């Protein structure tokens, strides 16, 4: 259901960081949210648990 | 539903002073200062530098209820010496701290490399 | 140089570690929520879409760009919709972007760097996409398929964190003081030893430790807090200093202004 | 320039009216949208 702009919590951006992150996985093999600049739990909750549902109600037709 | 439009926890509604001063008959040389569309951000602040003219003989503030952006100041003085000046003192010494404090920020800044 | 001073720790573009001394906590903290609250900023508040084939609702991607960060350098030259003499808006007072998605690579996404400036900028640094991204396209707005089409059209305002979040630049600020209790501001839990099983801060290095020999001071005050400002762009993390220490100074200028007004009378 | 009704899958743009069936230029398949409007709608972003 589509990546979050802005952390809820503290509201530090992280709509970019979605494919950085999703990346830094299936390829580099990793951490990932550490470096992506993710410091305290409330932004790093936000990333390491969305699951983009967007994709699959994408692949519907018309 | 029920709840306000967000602006009006700053904006001042149809005919409405910022201040509203009244006297206190409970104690002698006293005054409550009705502060509208404010909060702990500027009352708390006018309270402390109160307490810093050894001249105030009290000052306290408070926000009567959450919903209502508003806040009661009170101050009382030493003999013949009004508050209300004090309020402004107070106040000026509130600026020039933060004047001062700019400044100090700004030069300090400039010599950054990064 | 004069009162209250500044000494600014490793700093970049995306934050400003300082230690400010000589300070009352109560103008310390009084300036902490300033920032995070009343600073002008410059965010998307009308949308007019016309054609959204997308999987997201209207008032959902509505949401999204209310969130989108654009820029605001000269924000403060700029009028509030509520105080400009136009009925609606216009270039004295808003940004207008405009947004158009057709889906023709058969997954296309939208960044928040598909925003045209339609509106006369009057030359002045203001409503751009803030992008920090490592590519050049900052923010996700959403994906589309196929034949999915979307034409919006977007209404940037000045505004604050008070009338919406959508506003305050700031997003997070350190703020910590007295990392060895020695004003004794709080009673650490504990099962045996408190200074054990609880974490000395990095900030404790600046500051001399305890002392056992010494009995309880009391006449101490709090003095000195270290701190650490956050951005998420519109505004330079500095500025987001500067003007935050400005804009409570100008509120307590009217408390001293709308005083005078009520002398006269 | 005009459209009136879509079909649930083959989202061709259709137009009808009265007793002129039910159904669309091909797939039988009788279900059909009645397209967006031509006013604009206008949103608040909070
Ligand atoms: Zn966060
Ligand atoms: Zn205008
Ligand atoms: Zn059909």
């Amino acid at each position: 259901m589509i990546i979050p702009v802005r952390c809820f919590s503290c509201g530090k951006v992280v709509g970019d960081k979605w494919d950085a992150y999703l990346r830094l996985l299936e390829e580099g093999k990793q951490d990932a949210l550490d470096e992506l600049k993710l410091k305290r739990y409330c932004c790093r909750r936000m990333v390491l648990t969305h699951v983009d549902l967007i994709e699959k109600f994408l692949r519907y037709n018309p | 539903m029920n709840a306000p439009d967000r602006f009006e926890l700053f904006i001042l509604p149809d005919d409405v002073p910022k201040l509203k001063i009244t006297p206190d008959s409970r104690v002698p040389n006293c005054i409550i200062i009705k502060f509208e569309r404010e909060d702990h951000t500027l009352a708390n602040l006018l309270r402390e530098e109160l307490a810093l003219y050894p001249d105030v003989t009290f000052v306290a503030y408070k926000v009567e209820h959450p919903l209502f952006a508003n806040f009661v100041m009170r101050l009382q003085t030493e003999e013949g010496t009004r508050p209300k000046q004090a309020l402004e003192r107070a106040c000026a010494s509130i600026i020039n701290k933060l004047k001062t404090l700019d400044h100090k920020f700004n030069e300090e800044w400039n010599i950054k490399n990064f | 140089s004069k009162e209250p001073k500044v000494n600014i720790i490793n700093a970049q573009d995306d934050e400003v570690e300082l230690m400010l001394s000589d300070v009352n906590l109560s103008l310390a903290n009084s300036l902490r929520r300033t920032m995070l609250a009343e600073v002008p900023t410059l965010a998307i508040d009308l949308v007019e879409i016309k054609m959204n084939t997308s999987v997201l609702a209207d008032e959902f991607i509505s949401h999204r760009l209310g969130l989108i960060p654009l820029v605001s350098e000269d924000v403060e030259e700029m009028k509030y919709s509520r105080d400009c003499t136009c009925e609606d808006y216009c270039d004295e007072c808003s940004v207008v972007l405009e947004l158009s998605a057709r889906h023709e690579g058969e997954t296309t996404d939208v960044y928040s760097s598909s925003l045209i400036k339609v509106s006369g900028p009057g030359n002045l640094n203001v409503g751009e996409p803030v992008r920090r991204d490592d590519y050049d396209q900052g923010i996700l707005l959403c994906k589309l398929r196929n034949h999915q089409e979307l034409n919006i059209r977007c209404i940037a305002k000045k505004g604050i964190a008070k009338e919406h979040a959508k506003w305050s630049p700031c997003s997070a600020i350190a703020f910590e003081y007295d990392p060895h209790n020695k004003l004794k501001h709080t009673d650490f839990w504990f099962e045996v030893d408190a200074k054990k099983e609880w974490p000395d801060s990095k900030y404790a290095t600046w500051e001399e430790p305890p002392k056992p020999g010494e009995v309880f001071d009391y006449k101490a005050k709090p003095n000195r807090f270290y701190m650490t400002v956050e951005t998420t762009g519109s505004l330079k993390a500095n500025q987001v200093f500067s003007r935050g220490i400005k804009t409570l100074q100008e509120k307590l200028a009217n408390v001293l202004f709308e005083l005078e007004n009520s002398r006269p009378a | 320039y005009g459209v009136k009704y879509t079909c649930g899958a083959c989202a061709h743009n259709f137009s009808l009216n009265k007793s002129d069936p039910v159904r669309c230029k091909e797939c039988g398949h009788r279900v059909i949208y009645k397209a967006r409007t031509k006013r604009m709608s206008k949103f608040l972003t909070t």
